[PDB]
């Protein structure tokens, strides 16, 4: 089989307020086969309360996928999307950079 | 072009159950449908307020004709697997897609329907919509099978026919949505980034269509291979957020210009810290 | 609208 690495992006849906409720996204793409494990983390724990994109393709066959939870951003708070694929040795975490 | 597109994927995963069938259906950068083997109850399922309106018997027959393909897919990976020798253990990936790209007189400008097995392709309609490419030995069989059948002719009909008669239809019923472009909300950031140095980042959020270009200019000049560009990605209400950045020595971040173009835009933006 | 043409490898 062809077997292609997950891009990975974490984002808020909405320019970051700290006390504001938003959304925090964790975006998914160009990764094959589609099985894919993805947690958002709240200071390392992963957070209940995940939804998730339908399962969609690239051009080039390769799958995409967003993972999204509400969220009130605050100043102390770490927030991270946590990745596993079969491509992947270990988990991939990218942490939220509200600057990014 | 306006275009309507169905993705769907089926996966087996021996051990674990029959396989499991996903499509999505989009016009432009919407997605309008679902449907997923696995629910609980498989249905046809809205996504769009636009497609929300189409009646019963809409939402019926589009059940059902996923229904005939899911179960069509399950053989399908059956068969890949016997063409291929592969063995039964193995989990596999069957990925169709198809549609229609509207013209300007409102006709058929180009048809899709293509096909991948294991993330490569497998079998392709040609844009003539006349005749297909095989990638290999084993799409040489589902080929020949469908030349004898005339399916070409048949899939001339649909793309010429019902798909763009559908999308014109979803066009006009989400028009506020799909013909009405939504400008990107633009701002530039700074980062200082070592003791002399420091990150510019243009920002464009909450556009729609997706597609949009941001570049960063030096006296004038496309500063092309120093800028980092992320992909452009799904804000996750409908609409898509991008950013561009360049690293600038400190106290020349005058001479630089963020550059924004967009749909939704009658002039592109420039921006400056 | 999907197609009524199912794919049959």
């Amino acid at each position: 089989m062809i077997q292609r690495t997950p891009k990975i992006q974490v984002y808020s849906r909405h320019p970051a307020e700290n006390g504001k409720s938003n959304f925090l996204n964790c975006y998914v793409s160009g990764f094959h086969p589609s099985d894919i494990e993805v947690d958002l983390l709240k200071n390392g724990e992963r957070i209940e309360k995940v939804e998730h994109s339908d399962l969609s393709f690239s051009k080039d066959w390769s799958f995409y996928l967003l993972y999204y939870t509400e969220f009130t951003p605050t100043e102390k708070d770490e927030y991270a999307c946590r990745v596993n694929h079969v491509t992947l040795s270990q988990p991939k975490i990218v942490k939220w950079d509200r600057d990014m | 072009s306006h275009s309507m597109r169905y993705f769907d994927t089926a996966v087996s995963r021996p051990g674990r159950g029959e396989p499991r069938f996903i499509s999505v259906g989009y016009v432009d950068d919407t997605q309008f449908v679902r449907f997923d083997s696995d629910a609980a109850s498989p249905r046809g399922e809205p996504r769009a307020p636009w497609v929300e309106q189409e009646g019963p018997e809409y939402w019926d027959r589009e059940t059902q004709k996923y229904k005939r393909q899911a179960q069509a897919d399950r053989v399908n990976l059956r068969k890949l697997r016997g063409y291929y020798n592969q063995s039964e253990d193995g989990s596999h990936t069957l990925q169709w897609m198809y549609g229609c790209d509207l013209g300007p007189d409102g006709r058929l400008l180009r048809g899709y329907d293509q096909s991948a097995y294991d993330g490569k392709d497998y079998i392709a309609l040609n844009e003539d919509l006349r005749s297909w490419t095989a990638a290999d030995t084993a799409a040489q069989i589902t080929q020949r099978k469908w030349e004898a059948a005339r399916e070409a002719e048949q899939w001339r009909a649909y793309l010429e026919g019902t798909c763009v008669e559908w999308l014109r239809r979803y066009l006009e019923n989400g028009k506020e949505t799909l013909q009405r472009a939504e400008h990107p909300k633009t701002h530039v950031t700074h980062h200082p980034v070592s003791d002399h140095e420091a990150t510019l980042r243009c920002w464009a959020l909450g556009f729609y269509p997706a597609e949009i270009t941001l570049t960063w200019q030096r006296d004038g000049e496309d500063q092309t291979q120093d800028t980092e560009l992320v992909e452009t990605r799904p804000a996750g209400d409908g609409t898509f957020q991008k950013w561009a950045a360049v690293v600038v020595p400190s106290g020349e971040e005058q001479r630089y210009t963020c550059h924004v173009q967009h749909e939704g835009l009658p002039e592109p933006l420039t921006l400056r810290w | 609208a999907r197609t009524e043409l199912y794919r049959s490898l």
